[PDB]
């Protein structure tokens, strides 16, 4: 089975930023629907991953759910981090995103800002209390996962 | 374990 | 005086 | 007053509205200046509002990274003075200079060490520009650096 046409366009408005088509969509019980076809990411994750930052707010203004979890365990703060979208990530923050929250297999949104080398995500991640140590299931920190050559966030975590 | 939706780049 | 460029940092 | 071409050109790149400055940029049109505000082109408002979209298009026809509004910013002072990392990126590719000075001789580094943003300093520095250049006030882009931003102080340092 897929999406409802409605649910599916929703979640496309997100993806693309179409500010205009996710009013008409967005209501409290399609707002947090699920790409079942994809990898079930909100419309949130969506526009978050995207940063479309006027699709993230008008959607948290709107009861998106900061800690909905895709099918991998991520909640768009990891999305936000993964991609290096810091404002994304900050109205999340915002908004009673949890910064410490793993995925499946315990990767937190620091894990993957480390990972992907987003400097200024990790320092807005720590700033707000984010905890380095934290292991994923390789017994991994997010300073294991920072690059060689990348010698900066090192220091930094 | 693949990647979230989303991309780094707006361009 | 010198005086901001436009623009803003945030979007939101 | 500008024409009405002309603002509309101006309102949109600001906007971010993409689909207009399509239908309003000519090789004529595409680097006029806002004349009832501080001369920003149609790229100084993309750049400093982060229109990614519109900053892309612009560069593709004909707009001019040399550009210089009624302080002799150029649209890579907005870029770096409102922390746009992928503007700034776009903007260096397509040639704009890193060392650019404006009337007061702050450089994009100068604006990016006060407003406190790392990765575009870094990427300035990468590029070429003068940590040690100073202002007309004898300021160089560590000089302002807001303690303690101590990360961006060692990277100028």
């Amino acid at each position: 089975m897929g999406n409802s046409e409605a649910d599916r366009q929703l979640l496309e408005a997100a993806k693309a930023g179409d500010v205009e088509t996710v009013k008409k969509l967005c209501t409290v019980q399609s707002v947090n629907c699920r790409d079942i076809e994809g990898r079930q990411s909100t419309p949130l994750h969506f526009a978050a991953g995207y940063n479309r930052v006027s699709v993230v707010e008008y959607l948290l203004q709107h009861g998106a759910d900061v800690h909905a979890k895709d099918k991998g365990g991520l909640v768009p703060l990891h999305n936000a981090c993964s991609y290096g979208h810091y404002e994304v990530a900050e109205l999340l923050v915002k908004h009673g995103a949890v910064v410490n929250v793993a995925d499946l297999w315990k990767f937190t949104p620091l894990h993957e800002a480390a990972a992907k080398g987003k400097y200024e995500i990790c320092k807005l991640l720590l700033q707000h209390g984010a905890d380095p140590t934290k292991k994923n299931r390789d017994g991994n920190t997010p300073l294991d996962l920072v690059k060689d050559g990348d010698t900066d966030i090192q220091d930094l975590l | 374990r693949q990647s979230p939706d989303g991309q780094s780049f707006r361009s």
